[PDB]
């Protein structure tokens, strides 16, 4: 009720 | 230039030699660690196709593994990127390319669709219905490979990541069980990762945190909360934060863990992240009933709570100012009084001259909370006088929020005006 609320990508390389 | 003609003919020749060649050929122009030339490859109207069609090739376990790696990469770039390779077809090929019984491939397939799951809503969920967690899920059965558990945990929280809008709960939440019985692993990548996946699970309704505690997981969370890695901890607090935002039962269920003790330390931790996430999890948890409230004082929190008050940055000062002000809202008469014991005033009163409105309000309700207990207290009648009227002029208080009838907000300036009336 009162609660308040909070508020991606991999290269492969061989080296 | 960046791409030599006879790399585009070995490429469409029929000779798995020269097929081979050239697409490692690619694979390598693409490993660059400053910016690999992605938009030259799609450049090339024909290629990105027939990488499609060289995963195919069941026959030769070589050719799918340097194809998905190139493929990988350039789904490592922009959404028009990765768009490109959607709608070459190639998602249904990765997803079928993880029950393959060569092991590299089926690494690089997970990571492939890990990219293009984390592009979007629209990528993820098109992944999402393309069936990929039952294939995806069993790889787990297979405690064998390190580097393949990685991959398939961080593809599940790409899976479960993203809220405007949020997948499918149903369509993604069968990864519970495998997830509550990955926590206990020892590598810290996969603790991470799959720290993660339940923090993006935990945020939700009241109803997304009650599936993902019925996984079991409450328990192995706050264990993490003090691992020595903040690659580990950061999103272990994120996800028992995302759990104490739910109603009194659950979050109660974070309590019967012993997790106070440990978010004592974390509020000493060197990072401001963990600090501030800390205080918000500790304010949620003391917005409750009086026993979680007295649950927080036995803890020794509030101590920790007015230092990082007087001496935190702002960002992690506010909130630790909500953690004190909930628990001035519903809390006892005796354990306020434990609160302005400690000496909240000052802080409270102290932020009543900064910048941002809504916490001033915070405060100021935090202040009018002690002032109409302490009414409460003069209506008993003992002493006629109010005890904290004057505790709160010593703080230089009432200058400030005299100071607060000239504030620019209604509601702030109202608010002060109704206090000094009232309570002077």
């Amino acid at each position: 009720r009162v609660k308040r609320p909070m508020n991606r990508r991999k290269t492969k390389t061989l080296m | 230039g960046v791409i030599t003609s006879d790399m585009i003919e070995m490429i469409f020749s029929k000779s798995p030699e020269q097929q081979l060649s050239a697409t490692q050929k690619f694979r390598k122009l693409l490993s660059k660690e400053p910016n690999p030339p992605i938009d030259e490859v799609i450049s090339t109207p024909g290629v990105v196709a027939r990488f499609v069609e060289f995963l195919k090739r069941k026959e030769n376990c070589t050719l799918q593994f340097e194809s998905a790696w190139v493929l990988t990469n350039i789904a490592s770039g922009n959404s028009l990127q990765t768009r490109i390779v959607i709608q070459a077809g190639a998602v249904p090929i990765f997803i079928e390319l993880l029950s393959s019984e060569f092991e590299d491939v089926q690494e690089q397939a997970v990571w492939a669709l890990g990219n293009i799951a984390g592009d979007s809503t629209m990528c993820r969920d098109y992944v999402l219905d393309c069936n990929i967690l039952p294939p995806l899920l069993q790889l787990f059965s297979k405690q064998n490979r390190l580097t393949m558990t990685r991959n398939a945990v961080w593809a599940l929280s790409n899976l479960c990541r993203g809220k405007s809008p949020p997948p499918e709960f149903a369509k993604v939440s069968p990864c519970l069980n495998v997830l509550s019985w990955l926590l206990f692993v020892s590598d810290t990548d996969v603790l991470a990762d799959a720290c993660w996946a339940l923090s993006y699970l935990s945020d939700g309704p009241n109803d997304k945190i009650q599936a993902v505690i019925d996984a079991g997981v409450c328990r192995r969370l706050v264990e993490l909360l003090m691992h020595n890695d903040y690659k580990v901890v950061s999103p272990a607090l994120r996800a028992v934060g995302n759990i104490v935002t739910g109603d009194d039962i659950q979050t109660q269920v974070i309590l019967n863990c012993s997790a106070l003790q440990s978010l004592l330390h974390l509020l000493s931790s060197p990072k401001e992240s963990i600090k501030k996430e800390a205080c918000w999890t500790i304010s949620n948890i003391t917005a409750g009933n009086r026993a979680q409230i007295q649950t927080v004082i036995d803890a020794n929190i509030f101590p920790a709570l007015i230092s990082i008050l007087q001496t935190a940055e702002f960002r992690t000062r506010k909130e630790a100012a909500w953690a004190i002000t909930n628990a001035t809202s519903g809390g006892s008469a005796e354990q306020i009084k434990y609160l302005v014991e400690l000496g909240c005033i000052k802080p409270l009163c102290d932020l009543l001259t900064v910048m941002d409105s809504k916490i001033v309000q915070v405060a100021l309700n935090g202040l009018e909370n002690i002032l109409r207990l302490g009414e409460q207290e003069a209506k008993r009648n003992g002493t006629g006088i109010n005890p904290y009227c004057a505790l709160i002029e010593e703080a230089y208080g009432l200058d400030k929020i005299e100071f607060l009838q000239s504030h620019e907000n209604q509601e702030i300036y109202q608010k002060a005006f109704d206090l000094i009336e009232h309570y002077f």
